[PDB]
């Protein structure tokens, strides 16, 4: 049972409609904590969690070392885009997004699973760093322009160097700091409603409200049997509260009601639950 | 090549007039990022708070767009969403039952 | 902290 510090980045040109935009998210798990938008009038790094409150006190120099360098990471993006649209000898014309997701998984006594670092061009892999953190694979023939670049200055190490230091090093912080909001192991809100279709067929659909984190699992069983492929599982939606919400359906021969069984598994329950309707 | 965003429209708790909550339309799976999101409240355009722009491991974004509402009978919910990869705006009702 | 930014 690891956790995780992961970022966000995305930056995409207005090609005439002004300069691009960056913005950047940081998670711990599956709690946003910090943000930056490009867009604002003097952007800064912006707390998103309680805990982030308090980072001014506990590092004064957090707010000024962060916002320093998205602003400059705003800026070699802009330029990036820039570079990786002649990679692909692409016109002024047309809008473009990079996008980056890097961070670092940790064990229980704060050791380091696997860091990373990937990139996209257009929503598809352009370049990312491999799991020894000490080199990098290019997913085409524009992106081994970015590798040779990154190869010759040795920023493999530089990442390694983060991903094995700062990454893990403030995960840790923050688990600490936002203990009440990240060590939560809510479980969910379960129960089955019930919306008949004809005299003859009816859908049962077991509902599981504000739980956190996000993993779940819901299955049901008609006498015991999996009904995975029979049902219809939604999409897990935030509830805008910073936990979560999913439901998982089934359409049943009316009046054989009692013969289905909803199975929940979350990490914030005692033990799976079997779950029966009942007038 | 473009993404088609996947809408679902919802009150945080399980909803009965009078009692306020609050109304979000979660857009997610889509891409490029660029996006019109309003929730619409009888065919007009609320005020409201939408989510800092993140992504999935397929590189698919999602955002969250929410407003407190408060239910009743004589009034329409519905989410507008607009992206490159569809035609024209599409409409997605607020149904007691998501 | 936000990690080192690296030029495409």
């Amino acid at each position: 049972g690891f956790h995780s510090l992961r970022y966000f980045y995305t930056a995409w040109s207005r090609p005439g409609s002004g300069e691009p935009r960056f913005v950047a998210v940081g998670y711990v798990d599956d709690t946003q904590f910090v943000r930056f938008d490009s867009d604002n009038a003097s952007p800064r790094a912006e707390p998103r969690a309680p805990w982030m409150d308090l980072v001014e006190q506990q590092d004064p120099q957090y707010w000024d070392r962060n916002t320093r360098n998205a602003r400059d990471a705003a800026q070699t993006y802009r330029v990036g885009l820039d570079n990786v649209r002649g990679y692909y000898n692409q016109s002024e014309a047309g809008s473009h997004t990079i996008q980056r997701m890097y961070g670092c998984d940790v064990g229980p006594h704060g050791r380091l699973l696997r860091g990373y670092d990937q990139l996209a061009y257009d929503g598809a892999d352009y370049i990312a760093l491999n799991e020894d953190l000490r080199s990098w694979t290019a997913a085409d023939l524009a992106a081994q322009n970015t590798r040779r670049k990154w190869e010759e200055a040795g920023y493999a190490e530089r990442d390694r160097a983060y991903l094995e230091g700062e990454c893990v090093e403030w995960l840790l912080k923050h688990l600490e700091n936002g203990r009440e909001t990240l060590l939560r192991a809510d479980p969910p809100k379960t129960h089955i409603t019930h919306h008949p279709i004809s005299d003859r067929e009816v859908t049962l659909r077991c509902w599981a409200l504000g739980f956190y984190p996000e993993e779940i699992t819901l299955t049901w069983q008609h006498d015991g049997e999996d009904q995975t492929q029979e049902m219809e599982l939604v999409e897990t939606r935030p509830d805008g509260n910073g936990a979560f919400q999913k439901w998982a359906a089934l359409v049943v021969p009316s009046g054989e009601e009692q013969r289905y069984t909803c199975h929940v598994q979350h990490e914030g329950l005692p033990q799976p639950l079997t779950l029966r309707w009942e007038p | 090549e473009p993404r088609t965003p996947k809408i679902q429209v919802y009150s945080r708790h399980p909803a009965e007039n009078g009692k306020p909550n609050y109304l979000n339309c979660y857009v997610y799976g889509f891409h490029p990022p660029q996006i019109e999101i309003d929730l619409l409240k009888n065919g007009q355009k609320m005020k409201t708070e939408q989510s800092d722009l993140s992504f999935s491991k397929d590189w698919s974004f999602y955002l969250l767009v929410h407003t407190d509402f408060t239910p009743s009978t004589v009034d329409e919910y519905s989410c507008r969403v607009n992206h490159s990869s569809l035609a024209a705006p599409h409409m997605v009702k607020w149904d007691r039952n998501n | 902290d936000f990690a080192n930014t690296f030029l495409l």
